[PDB]
Parts: structure tokens; sequence; C-alpha cells
């Protein structure tokens, strides 16, 4: 789980 | 062609206006003092960073004072807590600028992961004097060399960023410059690991564009600014090169330092 691929698919 | 090149440039700098809450406009003003507000905390000294350093802005299950014995740890540690926060501001501009959305997510994160230590670099030159840098959102001020007395590695940690900002900002960008020239800089098609490279390049090409057409309207005297910008680029990957080498030289050398998660996942395989 990328954190940075957590932020691109947040709102 | 050149009115929709215009329109992209006004689309890039109302993004950078949405995401960044700091601007260079701002940030000069303050260092200018020209502005309303009250002159910052100066932090030159041991003694000025302990009454100012209630004022940094660290986040923790302890204050930022308890958290290390030694100040350059401190020290080090806003930088980081800073970092995360940056990192954030600028995938949320990522986001803006258009095509990007389309690409392949890994790609994204590619570009994103080499990418984000070069826009920090070029926006922290806003924030800088000769003599210091803006910290905490302008609340405060911290000395160039206050900054350089710091013990052995740290003491040289800030300095390649102060002497990158001092040529950088003999360029005088303005915002709106910079929001397209940091728009490059995410776009490059040479990151290692990169999927598809062609779509990649192809906004790339089309944001140069922008830019050297923002660049002769905004900058009309500035003879071959485009030229000296580009090469700016190559500097900036030199400096990131640097920094990487300190902080391994501090992973072996020192016990204490903690990373991020979101950092650890930019410096691994890098
Ligand atoms: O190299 C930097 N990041 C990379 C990094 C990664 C892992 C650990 C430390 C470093 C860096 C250095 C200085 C920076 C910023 C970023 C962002 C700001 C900023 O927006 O103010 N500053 C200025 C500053 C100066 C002194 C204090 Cl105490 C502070 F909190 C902030």
């Amino acid at each position: 789980p990328s954190l940075l691929k957590k932020l691109l698919l947040a709102p | 062609e050149s009115a929709d090149l215009r329109a992209l440039a006004k689309h890039l700098y109302d993004s950078y206006i949405k995401s960044f809450p700091l601007t260079k406009a701002k940030a000069r003003a303050i260092l200018t003092g020209k502005t309303t507000d009250k002159s910052p905390f100066v932090i030159y000294d041991m003694n000025s960073l302990m009454m100012g350093e209630d004022k940094i802005k660290f986040k923790h299950i302890t204050p930022l004072q308890e958290q290390s014995k030694e100040v350059a740890i401190r020290i080090f540690q806003g930088c980081q807590f800073r970092s995360v926060e940056a990192v954030q501001e600028i995938t949320e501009y990522a986001k803006s600028i258009p095509g990007f959305v389309n690409l392949d997510l890994n790609d994204q994160v590619t570009l994103l992961k080499y990418g984000v230590h070069e826009i920090i670099y070029t926006m922290l030159a806003s924030l800088m004097n000769k003599d210091g840098v803006l910290i905490s959102e302008g609340q405060g001020f911290m000395t160039r060399e206050f900054l350089k007395s710091l013990r052995k590695p740290f003491g040289d940690f800030m300095e390649p960023k102060f002497e990158f900002a001092v040529k950088f900002n003999a360029l005088e960008l303005d915002d709106s410059d910079l929001a397209i020239f940091i728009a490059v800089i995410i776009l490059s098609g040479d990151r290692p690991g990169l999927l598809n490279v062609k779509p990649i390049e192809d906004i790339q090409d089309n944001l140069l564009q922008a830019l050297e057409l923002q660049l002769k309207l905004n900058h009309p005297e500035s003879s071959q600014l485009f030229a000296k910008l580009l090469q700016k680029m190559t500097d900036l990957r030199q400096i990131v090169t640097e920094h990487v080498q300190l902080l391994q030289v501090i992973k072996k050398t020192e016990t204490d330092m903690s990373l991020h998660p979101l950092l650890q996942e930019i410096y691994k395989d890098l």
C-alpha cells in the first residue's frame, strides 16, 4: 500500500 | 495556438494558488518587511531557539523540546514534518495538471516520487534570503549562520539549499512562472521505472511551450531566461543527490533519527 497512491486516490 | 497556451498558464497559476498556502508573493512581502503583519520571530542562536521553540509546529506524542536531547535532531524533525506536508500540497497540485489523472497511477506515483524533492527545493528558495529561511508559514525566520552552526553532519545540511536559492532567486521568477516550471519538473519523462514515457513527454512538451511563452511575456527584457531555468532543473537533480547521501550518512551514523513512512517510501529504491 503506497502512501502516495493513497494521497492520489484522495478527493 | 497562442491563445490556448495562455489559458494553460492561467489554469496552472490558479491551481498553484489553491494548493500552496504560502506563495512567493506572500513570502517576499514578509521578507521585505512590506506587510501589515508583525515581523517573524528570529531564531539566530540557542536562546532565541528556545523561546521560539514553542512557535515551531511539531505535532507528536511529546513536545518538540522533549523529543531529543540534541537540538540539531529537533530541527531535523521539524524539516521532515514540513516536508511531509509539502508532499501533500505538491500531490494535490499534480492532480490539477491536465492529463496527469489520466496516466497510469504507478506512473503517477513514480513521477511524484522523483519530482517532490526537486519541487520542494524550488519552492524553498521562495522562503530564502541570503541570510536565512522563513519557517512555520512565515511566523518565524531561522538564520543561515545558525543552521550552519549545528554539529556535523548537520551543519552542512541546509547550505547547498541556500547556495541554490541565491542563484535561483537571482532569476526573479514570480508565482505564475513557478507554477509552470513546477509542472514541467513533475512531468519529466526520464524518471527511472516509468511504464509509459510517451504520454508524459507529450504533456511536458506542451508545458515547456507554455513556459517559454510565459517567460517571454512576463519577462521580456530577460534574455535566455528559459535557457537559464532549464539549467536549474539539472542543478536541482544534483542537490537532491547530495541530500540523499547526507541522509544515508545520518542513517548509519545516527541511531536516534526516525523517518516518516511517506518519506521512507520516496527514499527507498532511489
Ligand atoms: O531538505 C528538506 N526536506 C527533506 C528532508 C527529509 C527528511 C528529513 C529532513 C529533511 C527541507 C529543509 C528545510 C525546509 C523544508 C525542507 C521545508 C521548510 C519550510 O517550509 O519551512 N524548510 C525550512 C525549515 C527550516 C528550519 C526548520 Cl526548523 C524547519 F522546520 C523548516
